[PDB]
């Protein structure tokens, strides 16, 4: 899973 | 010159507005290429039709797979994926385009348009592009985002390409 985190 | 492009932004049919972004040449003449030629449906693939999957207000709105629409598919053209470019680039502030991944070397069709300072991603994430106009398109997308990033209706792209 990909993406970013706060 | 340092290319254009931009996204024609729908929200369940009725249309938004446009977004158009500075895709950056010196800094990244690899990664920049990679967002044109897909901003721009280059190969009969690419952004066109796709969604921001993960909006998250305040933080971010995330897109880029336009395979699966989850954050599982996308792919560069370059078959799926590529190198971290650089990080010459940091996460300054709100329309910072950067690219979405998995660690180190996962750079597919992924990426996600920065609305406040993400300081924290700096290395960690390639920097290669910013909103040039219609950040106020982007900051509407937010009012149909959430704490885990979902789409609380359905943002599209229903369009974009190169301008310049």
């Amino acid at each position: 899973h990909v993406g970013p985190i706060a | 010159v340092n290319p254009t492009v931009f996204f024609d932004i729908a929200v369940d049919g009725e249309p938004l507005g446009r977004v158009s972004f500075e895709l950056f040449a010196d800094k990244v003449p690899k990664t920049a290429e990679n967002f044109r030629a897909l901003s721009t449906g280059e190969k009969g693939f690419g952004y066109k039709g796709s969604c921001f999957h993960r909006i998250i207000p305040g933080f971010m709105c995330q897109g880029g797979d336009f395979t699966r629409h989850n954050g599982t598919g996308g792919k560069s053209i370059y078959g799926e994926k590529f190198e971290d470019e650089n990080f010459i680039l940091k996460h300054t502030g709100p329309g910072i385009l950067s690219m979405a991944n998995a660690g180190p070397n996962t750079n597919g069709s992924q990426f996600f348009i920065c609305t406040a300072k993400t300081e924290w991603l700096d290395g960690k994430h390639v920097v290669f592009g910013k909103v040039k106009e219609g950040m106020n398109i982007v900051e509407a997308m937010e009012r149909f985002g959430s704490r885990n990033g979902k789409t609380s209706k359905k943002i599209t792209i229903a369009d974009c390409g190169q301008l310049e």
